[PDB]
RNA sequence: CACAGGUGAUCAGGUAGAGAAUACCAAGGCGCUUGAGAGAACUCUGCUGAAGGAACUAGGCAAAAUGGUACCGUAACUUC
RNA sequence: AAUUCCUUGUCAGGUAAGUUCUGACCUGCACGAAUGGCAUAAUGAUGGCAGCGCUGUCUCCAGCAGAGACUCAGUGAAAU
RNA sequence: UCGAUGUCGGCUCAUCUCAUCCUAGGGCUGAAGCAGGUCCUAAGGGUAUGGCUGUUCGCCAUUUAAAGAGGUACGCGAGCUGGGUUUAGAACGUCGUGAGACAGUUCGGUCCCUAUCUACCGUGGGCGUUGGAAAUUUGAGAGGAUCUGCUCCUAGUACGAGAGGACCAGAGUGGACGAACCUCUGGUGUUCGGGUUGUCACGCCAGUGGCAUUGCCCGGUAGCUACGUUCGGAUGGGAUAACCGCUGAAAGCAUCUAAGCGGGAAGCCCACCUCAAGAUUAGAUUUCCCUAAAGAGCCGUUGAAGACUACGACGUUGAUAGGCAGGGUGUGGAAGUGCAGCGAUGCAUGUAGCUAACCUGUACUAAUUGCUCGUUUGGCUUGACC
């Protein structure tokens, strides 16, 4: 259940011989360098910590530089953890490499990403509220929230009431996407589907939990 | 949202903003140093520098393009007679912006726009 | 995309010339019918002394739309009209002649005579 | 070209060769058809009214009047369903999209030939 | 639409606990030795060892 | 109130235009005494909108639409 | 029925479906002849009903432009 | 409650109950099958669109798995409407001599409030978390989500006189709902490209610009976006409801129960997704640093991040932004010149010219090793080790 961190490069299509277009997105996959192995004895849980990408030394702090030098890996742009188990931690030792061959063609994966940020949005866009009458005497409440509760009883707005607020720029997982192709030498993962975020954003690809 | 969008609004209509930046480009080509608002100074590069790039090569069509976008015949003559030659071998960056504090009347952040290589 | 209160041309010889969608069938809040979808219609203008009379309520299948139909390669195929073919009480065609083209979305079992009678199948 | 270099590497391996054509000309497209268990080609002939040039995402929409009713198909250029394209007659047009031809029928829907 | 009681001076001042004047960053110009706003030219036209007038 | 209101008469340039309508200009006069940014929700005022086309609604409210000149042609009914 | 309570009377027409509308019946709660009766061309920013065209009215909202809202600087209210 | 608690209906947005409408599990049946009926369990989800009428309702049309019954100031007007009712005008019928009146009708008829507090949706600042710091995290807990049709197959089998027609297993494909996304199909695309009307200007021609809604019109990049694309709603685990038991006494029998052992639902608790140590019980791990350090911030260049913030990137040991260069895309054939033509115009030079936000590069301009904050080994007690 360990995965890998990549970069969304954008979407294209893959044509099949039968003449079907498959919408795909391409994930750039620099090698995921193992910076730490966590275990039941020392940490209480089993996980693999990896770094990917690159960071310049002026932007790597002394604490992080010591943490990377302990593993013997070059500092990446970020550090990510993957919940593992005894079978997952089999041959994964500190300083090792995770390449795109962790995934095979045709296999289901889950992709987690940071959604595209819409900023402050009203109920109509954020919660699919119905608009109110464009005409017919409606005064100034075309995109208004409408009623927010009841009368004297309960005399409050309930928690979790759908309202305006920030929308997007959140962690989103799309489940059950298919791996279309894998290229370790090119560092390239082609996945059927949409994959949260904008191109350039960090994405996490993990073997699917539904399967 | 404004994801990836370029350009400015500056509380004007589109035609007013086009006219104002044409005026500002002419004033900068004339005096070589102008004090302006800092957002205006940053947006002025995007309209003034391409004119220098185009005046790098002198032709009737290019002088007419400069005149269509500048509408100043003295400034078109100057742009093709002194500024094109001066910046002939400079890969962009013909303006430099120097921040110079805040305006008295409304506290607007201010900057100086200078033609590089004497101004 | 056909919805209730949409006029469709009639693409067969059943005597109706224009029908109006009064129901999109197959779902409790179903909004649109594309090609191959069964709708309830009223016939709004028919030819004199035809099989079908004006004001009749019956079944139809949409056979071409202006919105278009998508293909697996990503292409869209659009038509200049919205056109249906009238159906029996058992959703079988009551046509002996089909007018205009139809698409290969009618391939199957219950619209095979529509396909075989159409002058051309896209 | 407008894309990430990895998107370009995935896209360039799928380019198919095809003759050049402009909006305005009559073309015949040979379209692969699965009739069930059999593969045949069906010809779609008509006027190219619009193109979009997007590398592997290139598309062109062809219009014909077939048995009275107008049919447009927006073919994807590099889809294998496009078995072949032949340009039958080249047109002389003043624009890239001939959408005005959707409101033209007969004598007023005819494109001048390019010689 | 309006308060049912006047606000106490204590709560009025807790709401002002975030009011604060902005303090500018300053530097010394290498050539003239003069104090200036950081990344801004001096009052007499010097910025990063370069004249403007 | 240095207030988008009200306040009689007179003079009446150009090009289009029937025109004192309208558009753009002349002479003449102004930019309407807070600005600068940003470019969220929401409000107002606009522009465009796939497919459908009154299914909206108390009600086609609002919008959309029509719109000029010449010629042809024009029904019921009528006090002609 | 600008009049009818019962009442969405009945029957016909229009719609897929019509408490409204149109035609008719007469059982007129409770019409009726200058507090005029019944019609009536023309006219009406008059009431009801129905169509064509047209549409963001709606399915179902999207994008965009400007003015606010938001941030900064100056000024600086209100009801309670 | 009359020193004012705004009516009915609609719209928007809800929230709870179960006396359950569908879906789920059951007993009985005048349960052959298919369909039902009745009752028990069950509130997880779901639970139409129109015609008429101000309606709520109701009738009707057409659907649907179903079109639930209710509470919430007959939920919701400091959220919207204002058709009915309930001011002032007017008329009819009726009553009254009359002024007038009518849970009779008819046509018409101003809906205010910039939100202090609680609540709620988002987003920050402070301090704390037994020295400080950069990260990575466990999960006490919280939220989201929970729907369902049809086809095929088993099988025209079981069942049935026929007509008809399965359970239980399996495969597929939809509706409604939700999320992400923009490759495709389209929308928009007022700093992209053209065409064109009127007028004014650039001395004039030519070429261009201003203004007329972006003057109008035809296209259209990026971004945004749905009607487009992809994905999701688990067939699993545990404990159960009704119900069904096994063995078994009290009560020599019988008996699901008293001891003991089973089965069993869309329900419960997990599992999935998101949040989560202010979980003051403030947790863990790895590194770094302590006579101003490790770091953090200010500032600057900024970003598919964003109201301000915050968050992300970068600051010359540099591609952070702009420019520039090369591409791509869009428009569709620039100007000048020449040729044909009386001319409007056509043709060539040449798919030319121009091209926003796109892709890849590149120090040309702007990102100044400046300043501030943040120290100096981190109390005491006990225990094990040493």
């Amino acid at each position: 259940a360990i995965g890998l961190v990549g970069k969304k490069c954008g979407m294209t299509r893959v044509f099949t011989e039968a003449g079907a277009s498959i919408p795909v997105t391409v994930v750039e996959i620099s090698a995921n360098r193992i910076t730490q192995v966590k275990n039941t004895d020392v940490d209480g849980y089993q996980a693999i910590q990896v770094t990917t990408g690159t960071r310049r030394d002026s932007r790597v702090t002394a604490a992080q530089k010591g943490h990377f030098a302990k593993a013997g890996v070059a500092a990446g742009r970020g550090v990510w953890e993957f919940r593992a188990n005894d079978s997952d931690l089999e041959g994964r030792e500190i300083g090792g490499e995770i390449l795109a061959d962790l995934f095979e063609q045709g296999q289901m994966v889950d992709v987690t990403g940071n959604s595209k940020g819409k900023g402050f949005q009203g109920g109509v866009k954020r919660h699919n509220f119905s608009m109110q009458d464009a005409t017919h005497g409606n005064s100034v409440s075309h995109r208004a929230i409408g009623s927010t509760g009841q009368n004297q009883s309960p005399g409050k707005v309930f928690k979790g009431k759908k309202m305006p607020g920030q929308m997007g720029n959140k962690r989103v997982t799309v489940q059950g996407l298919e791996v279309i192709s894998v290229d370790v030498e090119k560092g390239l993962l082609v996945i059927k589907g949409a994959i949260p975020g904008a191109t350039g954003g960090d994405v996490i690809v993990r073997p699917s939990v539904k399967a | 949202m404004r994801h990836r969008k370029s350009g400015v609004k500056l509380g004007r209509t589109s035609s007013h903003r086009k006219a104002m930046f044409q005026n500002m480009t002419n004033s900068l080509f004339e005096h070589e140093l102008i004090k302006t608002t800092l957002p205006k100074a940053k947006e002025l590069r995007r309209v003034a520098e391409p004119l220098i790039t185009m005046a790098k090569e002198d032709s009737v069509a290019n002088r007419r393009l400069a005149f269509s976008r500048m509408r100043s015949k003295t400034m078109v003559g100057k742009l093709f007679g002194t500024l094109g030659p001066r910046y002939q071998n400079r890969p962009g960056g013909y303006l430099r912006i120097v921040k110079c504090g805040n305006r008295d009347g409304d506290n607007a952040p201010m900057a100086y726009v200078e033609l590089v290589d004497r101004d | 995309m056909i919805q209730v209160e949409s006029m469709l041309e009639v693409a067969d010889n059943s005597g109706a010339r224009r029908v109006q969608c009064i129901k999109v069938l197959g779902g409790s809040h179903r909004r649109y019918a594309s090609v191959g979808d069964i709708i309830k219609v009223t016939v709004k203008e028919a030819i004199p002394r035809g099989r079908v009379k004006k004001g009749d309520v019956m079944n139809a299948v949409v056979v071409r739309t202006k919105k278009g139909v998508r293909r697996p390669d990503g292409s869209v195929l659009r038509f200049d009209d919205n056109a249906a073919v009238l159906l029996n009480q058992n959703k079988a065609p009551i046509a002996t002649r089909i007018f205009g083209p139809v698409t290969r979305e009618l391939r199957g079992d219950q619209f095979m005579k529509i396909v075989s009678l159409a002058p051309e199948v896209l | 070209s407008n894309k990430h270099l990895l998107v370009q590497a995935v896209e360039n391996a799928q380019i198919i060769e095809r003759p050049s054509f402009g909006p305005g000309d009559t073309v015949v497209v040979q379209v692969k058809v699965r009739e069930g268990e059999r593969e045949r080609l069906q010809a779609f002939e008509g006027i190219v009214i619009a193109k979009r040039n997007r590398g592997l995402n290139s598309a062109f929409t062809v219009r014909k009047i077939s048995s009275g009713v107008g049919v447009e198909r927006a073919f994807q250029l590099h889809s294998p369903i496009i078995e072949s394209i032949e340009v039958k007659r080249r047109g002389a047009v003043r624009r890239a999209k001939l959408y005005y031809l959707r409101e033209r029928s007969g004598k007023s829907a005819r494109i001048r030939e390019k010689l | 639409a309006v308060q049912k009681s006047r606000k106490s001076r204590s709560r009025r001042d807790m709401r002002r606990s975030h009011h604060h004047m902005t303090v500018a960053e300053l530097s010394v110009d290498a050539t003239t030795g003069e104090k200036h706003r950081r990344h801004h030219m001096t009052k007499d036209g010097f910025y990063r060892g370069r004249q403007l007038f």
